[PDB]
């Protein structure tokens, strides 16, 4: 996952 | 009965939930099988050791990890040097979920730190001197609201914040993440979250936004980052949550969305995957499972008569089992899956997801499911903002005292 | 010039050509929270970056410094922004910059800034000629890289490079028929070219999907695609579908086949089908089998579907209370  | 196993993942029949690769091996099946084998070992560990399983949320351990991290981090966190308000938010929220008080010394220090991150032109950056960006702006606002003091609320320059949001708004309804930055559904949610909490929503701020978000829903039922892209839990949470804030959930085909998210829970592992045919991951305990409380409220607002009055539309028990048995680091902190290293992001989201799974609320109706020892119960979290419902109420009420910038 | 990992790499504070500049230490305040104990190399580069940024020094040395700041934290969007300012001010060769971004993305493909930077470059140059091949190389290392697929859709759509994409999709589906990103790309290509209204296309698609389903009955992607392309017009609108699915029941069952049957019944009942009664029962029976045996992880969903169908399709559903 990643977010920014 | 005596032969009955109370833990769902440990029942004999649970073994039937293992992957059936149809004797056609592909990268996807191979990867999925590896995870399941690793997780089966975790499930079987009690049996092979001849011990009675006891699911304990390691509170003291998680607390130590959090309290220290709130002050200092190793260079392992250099990759998050442009995301410090997120570190503040992830940690403070984790502490809030664990019902650990935030010392006034800490609270004031966070406030001052976030001020340093606030841009002269609105919004917050990833650290002092960095340009503002919607992701750390969302995190900073949430962190300040968790603190919830007058000081915390006063940090936010509301006029400049609104100016900032307008400078990012696009004609098609979307928002850039930052000046000269990328566009995807995260921006819509970040803007809506901060604008609603601070009461700075003008009549045209979100014009076309609900429509832009609706265009992101694809053939799968979920929502992708931008129109045309694969449905993903992170983006779906962002899309639905933003639509809930804008009171336009109806723009979506809630039915295909519900079918999609429920299908994201892994039959064997019990946790959620981010997209179809990928792997389980503890942070989706929030991004994916958090959609159920949102859908429940949306469908109930439409008068849906078939809605349960005691559970969310996902296996609450199995998610808690996955988190408690597979996502806890012995030294403190939570994780993606066994074999992964702990981090504050997964600590925040595994806990958030655990809270969601433990608490069902629908107006006057309230029902809990707390797997393992009773001390495992966490404080509830708001499904839209992912901060305490009390913090949401307190903040909104406070900001409603101020007039929307411009008057 | 001097790589960040070069054995002879020297801190900026020890570089003569940087002696005129006073580095600017990070302003964390009197009592820091979430303070990162940066390594020497990191803090040194960033103290110098803070200096050039603060004085807005648009120079070649500032340009080279951003490369190091980026290698230290490729997620630092402020550095990427300044770098783009420098590319324009210094009139830097953009193909050389494309070579640079290609290498950076190859090493850190799950990063938002690198893909956005490449996009800006392509836009500036109005040249998509290296895109499909570049992306294909990344997808060859991670066939599901989200940013890669998103960039690919943008390039294809913006520059109308649709001609060979379905062939590419077929290739990847052959490598891994379970790759959901490829099924999504398949839908993307078809809906933006021929569309699915064309009966010959729809027919072809369903034949293909049903064939994939036979080969790997438990691959959820083929199932979602099949439902994805037919659910819009309404599943009941296709009478042969149901029969054909029941035919797989014996030697190709899965919670998917059963779930689909429920979707067909659900729509049939929605479009006032014959034997409303018989259909509803068949459906509630499958919902029970699913919630109780074949798909218990989704028991709350299946129970809800069962209650929903019952709630509006039971023979009593239209009968007034007094009767
Ligand atoms: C407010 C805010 C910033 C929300 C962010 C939500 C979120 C988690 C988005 C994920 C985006 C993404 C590209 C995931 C794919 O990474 P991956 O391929 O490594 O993960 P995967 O295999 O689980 O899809
Ligand atoms: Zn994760």
């Amino acid at each position: 996952c990643v977010f920014m | 009965p005596v032969w009955s196993e109370p833990l769902y993942s440990l029942r004999p029949e649970h073994a039937r939930e293992r992957l059936q690769d149809d004797s056609v091996e592909t990268v996807t099946s191979i990867e999925q099988a590896k995870v399941e084998e690793k997780i089966q070992e975790v499930f079987s560990s009690y049996k092979f050791n001849h011990l009675v399983p006891r699911l304990v949320l390691q509170r003291e351990k998680h607390f130590h990890y959090l309290k220290r991290g709130l002050r200092q981090l190793t260079d392992a966190y250099e990759c998050l040097d442009a995301s410090r308000p997120w570190l503040c938010y992830w940690i403070l929220h984790s502490l809030e979920l664990l019902d650990e008080p935030i010392p006034q010394i800490v609270a004031t220090d966070v406030c001052q730190f976030l001020e340093l991150c606030q841009s002269p032109d609105g919004g917050f950056g990833g650290g002092p001197g960095q340009y503002p960006h919607l992701a750390p702006t969302y995190a900073a606002v949430n962190a300040l609201c968790i603190i919830g003091t007058e000081e915390a609320y006063n940090v936010i320059n509301r006029e400049k914040l609104l100016q900032y949001l307008y400078s990012l708004k696009q004609p098609d309804g979307s928002f850039l993440m930052h000046v000269g930055g990328e566009v995807d559904v995260r921006s819509a949610y970040c803007a809506a979250s901060v604008a609603s909490l601070t009461n700075i929503i003008t009549p045209d701020l979100f014009e076309g936004t609900a429509e832009w978000i609706a265009r992101c829903q694809n053939w799968e039922g979920g929502i992708g980052g931008v129109p045309g892209m694969e449905a993903h839990g992170g983006y779906t949470f962002c899309g639905l949550a933003a639509l809930v804030i804008l009171k336009k959930e109806r723009s979506l085909n809630l039915k295909s969305l519900l079918q999609w998210v429920t299908s994201r829970q892994m039959r064997f592992e019990g946790g959620f995957q981010g997209r179809c045919n990928k792997l389980v991951d503890g942070c989706y305990s929030f991004w994916q499972a958090g959609l159920l409380p949102l859908l429940h409220r949306a469908l109930h607002a439409q008068g849906d008569p078939a809605l349960s009055m005691s559970h969310w539309m996902f296996h609450q028990q199995a998610l808690q089992e996955y988190i408690l048995m597979c996502c806890q680091c012995p030294a403190g902190g939570l994780l993606d899956k066994p074999g992964k290293s702990r981090d504050f992001y997964h600590t925040c989201y595994c806990l958030s997801g655990l809270s969601i799974a433990q608490h069902f609320g629908s107006g006057a109706m309230l029902h809990d499911v707390v797997m393992g020892v009773p001390e495992n119960v966490l404080q509830p979290t708001h499904p839209v903002y992912n901060i305490g419902p009390d913090k949401v109420i307190q903040a909104t009420t406070h900001f409603l005292q101020k007039p929307v910038p411009g008057f | 010039f001097l790589s960040l990992d070069s054995p002879t790499y020297v801190l900026y504070r020890d570089r003569a050509e940087w002696a005129d500049i006073d580095p600017v230490p990070q302003n964390d305040g009197p009592s820091p929270v979430v303070q990162i104990i940066y390594s020497e190399k990191f803090r040194d580069v960033y103290d110098y970056f803070r200096a050039v940024l603060q004085r807005d020094e648009r120079s070649e040395r500032a340009f080279k410094l951003t490369r190091d700041a980026i290698e230290l934290n490729a997620a630092n969007y402020t550095v990427w922004h300044f770098r783009r300012v420098l590319l324009r001010s210094l009139q830097k060769d953009l193909q050389e910059e494309m070579n640079y971004i290609i290498a950076i993305i190859e090493e850190q493909p799950k990063n938002y800034q690198v893909w956005h930077h490449r996009r800006v470059l392509v836009e500036w140059l109005k040249d998509p000629s290296q895109e499909l091949e570049f992306i294909a190389d990344i997808l060859n290392q991670d066939a599901k890289n989200y940013h890669a697929w998103q960039h690919r859709q943008w390039v294809i759509q913006e520059f109308r490079l649709w001609d060979n994409e379905l062939q590419y999709v077929d290739q990847l589906l052959k490598e891994d028929v379970r790759n959901n990103s490829v099924w999504n790309q398949r839908h993307f290509v078809i809906s933006n070219t021929t569309g699915y209204s064309d009966r010959a296309v729809l027919e072809r698609e369903v034949q293909y999907t049903l064939e994939m389903i036979k080969l790997v009955p438990h691959n959820e992607s083929a199932w979602n695609y099949l439902k994805g392309i037919l659910q819009d017009r309404g599943l009941s609108r296709y009478p042969n579908l149901l029969n054909q699915l029941l035919d797989l029941q014996p030697s190709h069952s899965s919670p998917y086949l059963i779930a689909f049957l429920v979707d067909i019944y659900e729509d049939m009942l929605e479009n006032q089908c014959d034997n409303k009664e018989d259909i509803l029962n068949k459906a509630l029976e499958l919902c029970e089998i699913l919630a109780k045996e074949k798909d218990t992880i989704r028991k709350e969903y299946w129970r809800y579907i069962g209650r929903s169908l019952q709630s509006k399709h039971s023979r009593e559903s239209d009968i007034p209370a007094s009767v």
